């Protein structure tokens, strides 16, 4: 749910300014997307056995879907260590305070708790 | 890792219910008699660690509070005598000392060898005072003490590795060799020790002259302890019989020693029931059976078991009785069915899943009870004003009265419905209900209360 | 597989206390395991606590509380395969409690009633104290007064303690709901 | 649903908080991502037949998806075994009640099935 | 649905407490993970043709994605065997009734047929 | 959930028109598919062994399915991208305020984060 | 990676325009990447504004307020690479404002205020007209006349223009919300 | 794994203040981990503070506050793998809290009250102004009045600020409701 | 990355906290006495970062206090005696030369070793500005001053690597073979430290006859490091007991080094606390082991501790006392069991997870403590009006009354539940409830007020 997400982000920024602490959450970063030369590369392994010479070009298609592929994992892990901070960071802010430090945070570490569990449906 | 068996944990538990009070100093701790209510012995707590040290992680809580009141009840290394109630009709403690003082190093030490290492460090620094205040005069204790003493060093040398335990002991050997009923059996119990430690023939030759040597029921305990050391059957189980002639027991829970069935005051002496404790168990576990386990048995008169051997896969109970008469005897074990005979009359048994137990008559002459564990074609079996309706109508009319004042009173419905909640709490207190019909109208009214705050 | 404690249970403990047991299950591949542990007097009434899922190493620690009865039998159950089951001998509390009230240091004044009535009292009191609150505060001052009026039955000789953590209950799971209501959509 | 994880995550911890037990529940932990010099040495097998000589360098991608596959399912194992913990701390917890044990156990219990099955279907 | 899920189990606790009987569900369990060691045992089979020998040996992560696949599978099997065990429980408290035993039969099986489908939708 | 992404690009597009900036969004590209010539033709490597000769050309559907597939990933990279561009033009006009900058600026790149989740999703 | 600029940012510009930079990205392999323009007085206070994403050649076009202060650092970043800051010297602003309004040509009243009186007066001119319009019109009242009231400040010499973007901002999302209250289900 | 302190704490830091701790992991592979740090007085009580994961280098800046004791153990957890602990003192202060009111210059209006007087106080104050501020404002006018209540009595001595926050931690969630209740459908 | 150990803590803890107020310009910095609270000596606080220097990183801001204030104190390269605040009974200090100002350029130097390079440039700029005003004279200064002149150019010439002053250090040690006890010491403390750079006998010569030429507790500090510096384990073991005989300590914080036992003056005078610090740590870190950290020593009357060897696997203390008496020791360590020897009769001893101590009664003769850690059979053990009823029925009393009051003021609910809070609170302030019913009616209150709020 894109809005418990948003509700969460939410609830930390508002908080974080409070404190007169002004920080915004920077873009996420997306992982580089893979070219046609760098599969064309890729699949260029040649061997030459006594029977004769055979290379694998013709399976480009195949490892520029993999290449794909990977690309979609490493920017689900990209977004995930940006959520990560985010995480890390708001609870940052919220472990300065002298006394109800332990309660507060335990609240906020629940609703960034639902956070992160988002996240974790977000890899499977 | 370790549980305690059912006589250990019995024993414990009826003394800990009834001899348990408070120490002048602050540390819970055992006084002596039920009717004294004012000295404490540390040598009898010292008797209660010897009986519960097996199995010592069980009790935590009352052995580290009798371990702090050992603590501070010695002065350098020898512990004192009594902690003392002074009588009405800042320490307050007979300072001289503590006779069988010997027995609380053994029990350190057995405490020590099962785990506790403060107890074990404690042994050791008790066991270097002691043998240089003995060291300083020769042989001028107590004797029971000393055997005591060598049998706690036999321990540490068991446990520990020092050298210089061995020498001591065989020292000690020869102040035994220098050397009542009870002293004669921690003196017999003391050679058997030795001999198992050394192979030395002369302390076999003066612990077979104790067993042909051979009230109060102590010194009965101290003998079959001694007997057991020994290996003689018929002195072991005549000792531990007589032990057994003077304690009340039930089932679930109490395991009392007496000191005495003929004195008036019978009570619970605890210089006694930690000993009886030790003697039953080290019986069971060095006579009996692996799995059945014969604790206790009441004999009427002076009737005394003699042999209980394991014969194959059979248990044969040799007993001499007079006047004919019952006993009932009672077996720890975990088999469900098995047979027993007394002479061959094949007569039947109680058995629960985990304590058998036999009620047989037996014959003026020696006879003879055979137990035979999982056995084939078994014959022995495994036998042993107002009134209801009108509190019902009572408890009716109570609960319409209450909900309907609750109505009144207040018109709000929430407030009816949590009084028909407290109705069935009040009318069950009462007992005016069974517990069937007051638990079903409690959980439709608290699902009820519920619904009505959630539909206002 | 086979189940082992790794702690001993107290034998002996205070009536209505609590004990640690330290149980660790044997050929546990790598995956917490399910277990529950079954306490009451006698083996065939059992009345089940505990439940929860062992660590990966296969150790579990659990909670054991203590019946007011003279044996009772704790059971550790792996839920499908093999089981345990250990007796302890907790000290009886005597069903009439006898309460001293403090006033002017050495006086005292020392009451006990029997169990029906103070039960019938506290039932009263609880009455009185939930309907005061509803009129004074609302649906929640049944729960804050209820905690009140229970609180000063304990006080007095009323109540048993555990009643409160039944309110203690109630209130968690709504204020739950309403910081769910505070947060999604 | 991540909603109804909260609610059970926060009547959790507002339980352990009101039994004068201040507990939060501890971030999850994430499986370690795979390098691509660790792809790179998986598929590094060369063998020679009688034919020639061949090594399997060119499926380097197809490793390291696979590698990423299996970092998503321990990722998946990692966060069901951090509920079971929670699980198995919260019914701690709550056991220890003299006499009410049995019937808050058994609600308490219902609730954290809930859990538990959100946790079902997050694997699958 | 875990909200429905949740709501089956607790009408059904409710009832079960309601005839004063106090039980309560056991945690399901979970299939055992594969270790990294069982899959290099898996694909170290190595084979002698005329032409050489060759080892299976870097085939490793990919049997040890699939024994995350069965894994997944065969922890899925155990909550369906689970669940069937509570529609068994709970059906079996319900059929002791003399008289109104068919019909309210037939309302309990059908709510816990809506339990059963939800089970069959989580199988797939 | 469009309903969300559909009130963000409408609250992007109002505050955009407030400003006395008209700039509507452009419709995004989509990748070009796949001709069953080109599928033809990648799956034409023929190889000629000492054992004989033999070609791929039955592996024509294979790999029009392989380029199926990554038009998908590239449709959903452009549309990445585009998303990306309302991202960047939105918070170029929101940041040209002089003093109320840093705090608007939070609330609109929480908001739009709501949005870039929604895309990373899209993503997965 | 390493950061430039294409374009040369402007030196001593007015005091509360803006200016256009064009920021390019070296080894960007071919995807979008985030960055951040913290711009402020002396490098340790950084105010963040410029948030957005580059294009996929690897350059993008930000705009880049300038703060009323002597000396402005205004720091370009990629958000985890490399990073650049730049310094800027733009005229300084009085702190008072003289406003003349013009009547009948050649004849112009002119006056200046303190900035406090000035604030509290624009302060509660606000009040009176928000007020007047929530009893005229209702919650949306509120917003056009204070729209309306910050409007006839700013003829004045009164509180400073960039408040109404504020109120700019936020009915934008009120208005979304009933465009898409009339779209969905 | 290892844990260590990549900076130096600051031993004898101030009663209430805060300071940041710079601890870094060993053999983490590439992937951020929990971490949590339980400050408090003895190492058996400890409160825990500051979660968070630690960022894919494998080193985590942290915020760790002191205690009003004498002795405080701040125990870095890797929540799992190895832990590591250290002692600092902290300066203690005194319980009884003078406040000085200045008032034309030189001369000072100076008082301290007992802990318990000051804090009565401070609560009935708190409800005059909550129940002004619900009278006046309504439920939002119960945290705003809060707050001005909570300042008026910071002013003085009286109740000490980490409250504040809490209303500020409670009035955050009710503001992010309303913006996600303007946001989606 | 290192962390500070225990005494040092302690003793900085304490001087911070007693010897720390405003120097007349404002930058803070110590004073000389508790009761002068006038003269601000910038060699005092160099004498603080000679003994904080191995572990600067802690006290980061008193450092830079300091550190500003030396700055500031300083008129070219030579620093002022004193900054003196005026007796009422613009700059105010006394302009003459320091005295022990080489000390003050070792404690820079020593700075510099470890970090804090502007303390490296410092030191560098006043070794320049004191050896050019020397060189101008020749050996005219203070001999103290000009031994810890050589200590920190050989400091200077290990974490520099500038040449010159190699050969400013061997004319310098002319300058000390050209020439009271606290003199004697330092000359010793340079000589040793001329003979570890340069390893030239007369140094030794030098060193050997100040050895055997051996109030105002600060000068057996000094002599305790020219032996620490030397190796001898009587003469550095006798003026650290001597030194410690007139210090107070308490476990967690204070850590005090009396000037004088026999004067009225005791105090915390602040040019021998850090000299006590650094005393302390030198002897620990030189002659003590790698774990069993000693570090105090109440001796009453004149006791003296006289050698402390770590023979093998077990640290020796031989020490002399007079008229029996108990001395209390104090040792800095990691692990728990371990065996402490007085003589020979196994006293027993405490022992935290850090800090251990043993306080036994020691014989006139010389004795020896032999300490054994991480023994086999470890022996000694690790042992060491109205009334709350009436309050509670107050406190239930006033919580309904406020209640009550508050529903009566306001018909509004959500104002009754805040006063249930705020009730909870105030019934807390008095302390008339336990913190647990009143932080469980706390939270209650809090969910219930917002419930509330939320059903409205």
């Amino acid at each position: 749910g894109t809005k418990i997400i948003i509700n969460v982000i939410f609830f930390d920024i508002i908080l974080a300014l409070l404190m007169m602490s002004f920080a915004s959450i920077q873009p996420p970063s997306i992982a580089n997307p893979p070219t046609v030369a760098q599969a064309q590369a890729q699949a260029n392994i040649t061997w030459n056995l006594t029977v004769g010479s055979i290379n694998w070009e013709w399976l480009w298609p195949v490892f520029y879907f993999v290449d794909w592929l990977i690309w979609i994992v490493t920017t689900i892990f990209a977004v995930v260590a940006f959520i990560f901070n985010v995480f890390t960071t708001s609870l940052s802010l919220l472990a300065s305070v002298p006394i109800v430090g332990p309660f507060l945070l335990m609240f906020a570490v629940i609703i960034n708790f639902v956070l992160i569990w988002e996240v974790v449906k977000l890899i499977r | 890792v370790s549980l305690p068996p059912l006589y250990v944990e019995d024993a414990v538990n009826a003394e800990i219910q009834q001899l348990w009070s408070k120490s002048p100093t602050g540390v819970y701790a055992f006084h002596e008699a039920p009717s004294v209510n004012n000295s404490f012995w540390p040598d009898d707590n010292a008797k209660f660690l010897e009986s519960i040290a097996p199995w010592w992680q069980s009790y935590s809580s009352y052995v580290n509070s009798t371990l702090q009141f050992l603590q501070q009840s010695d002065v350098n290394g020898l512990f004192i005598k009594r902690f003392e109630y002074p009588l009405n009709p800042w320490w307050e403690a007979v300072w001289g000392e503590n006779y069988y003082e010997g027995e609380i190093i053994y029990a350190l030490a057995l405490l020590g060898k099962y785990g506790n290492s403060q107890a074990l460090q404690m042994a050791q620094q008790a066991w270097l005072s002691y043998y240089n205040q003995l060291k300083a005069y020769n042989g001028a204790t107590y004797t029971s003490s000393l055997a005591r003493f060598i049998m706690a060093t036999i321990l540490l040398y068991n446990i520990t590795g020092n050298t210089q335990y061995s020498n001591a002991y065989t020292q000690l050997a020869n102040w035994l060799l220098q050397y009542f009923l009870d002293i004669s059996a921690m003196a017999g119990q003391a050679m058997m020790a030795l001999y198992a430690v050394t192979k030395n023939i002369t302390y076999l030759l003066d612990a077979q002259l104790v067993m042909n040597a051979i009230y109060y029921t102590y010194k009965s305990e101290l003998v079959s302890e001694f007997g057991d050391a020994i290996g003689n059957n018929t002195l072991a189980s005549l000792a531990i019989s007589r032990v057994w002639q003077r304690t009340s027991y039930t089932y679930p829970t109490s395991y009392i020693y007496y000191v005495a069935r003929y004195g008036s005051g019978l009570q619970m002496n605890s210089e006694t029931q930690p000993w009886g404790d030790v003697a039953t168990q080290f019986y069971v576990n060095t006579w009996s059976p692996s799995n059945l386990d014969l604790f206790w048995a009441s004999l009427p008169n002076n009737n005394y078991i003699t042999n209980q051997t394991w014969n194959g896969t059979a248990l044969f109970i040799h007993l001499y009785a007079y006047q004919q008469s019952q006993v009932q005897l009672i077996f720890l074990t975990t088999t469900v069915n098995f047979n027993v005979l007394v002479n061959g009359n094949y007569t039947n048994y109680e058995a629960n899943h985990q304590i058998m137990q036999i009620a047989p008559t037996l014959e003026p002459g020696p006879n003879t009870i055979i137990i035979i564990p999982n056995p084939k074609n078994q014959v022995s079996q495994n036998t042993n004003t107002l009134t209801q309706n009108e509190l019902m109508l009572l408890g009716f009319v109570i609960y319409f009265v209450i909900i309907m004042v609750t109505y009144g009173v207040s018109r709000n419905k929430t407030i009816t419905v949590l009084s028909s909640i407290v109705a069935v709490a009040i009318v069950y207190a009462l007992a005016l209900w069974p517990t069937y019909m007051a638990f079903i109208l409690g959980a439709v009214g608290f699902f009820m209360l519920f619904y009505s705050i959630s539909r206002r | 597989g086979t189940i082992s404690l790794l702690s001993t249970p107290p034998v002996n403990p205070p009536a209505y206390s609590y004990f640690y047991i330290e149980f660790q299950f044997l050929p546990t591949n790598n995956t917490p395991q399910p277990y529950a542990i079954f306490v009451g007097p006698n083996p065939n009434n059992l009345t089940e606590v505990a439940e929860g899922y062992t660590l990966s190493n296969g150790t579990g620690y659990a909670r054991v509380p203590v019946i007011n009865a003279q044996t009772e039998y704790v059971d550790i159950v792996w839920v499908n395969q093999n089981y345990t089951m250990f007796e302890i001998f907790p000290q009886i509390q005597n069903a009439t409690t006898t309460v001293t009230l403090s006033a002017n240091n050495n006086q005292g004044f020392s009451f006990s009633l029997p169990t029906w009535v103070s039960w019938v009292i506290g039932a009263v009191l609880m009455l009185i104290f939930m309907g005061v609150g509803w009129k004074f505060m609302g649906p929640a001052g049944l729960a804050i007064f209820g905690i009140f009026g229970l609180f000063i039955a304990m006080f007095f000789g009323l109540l048993p303690s555990y009643l409160m953590y039944v309110i203690l209950f109630i209130v968690a799971i709504v204020g739950a709901r309403i910081l769910t209501k505070q947060l999604g959509g």
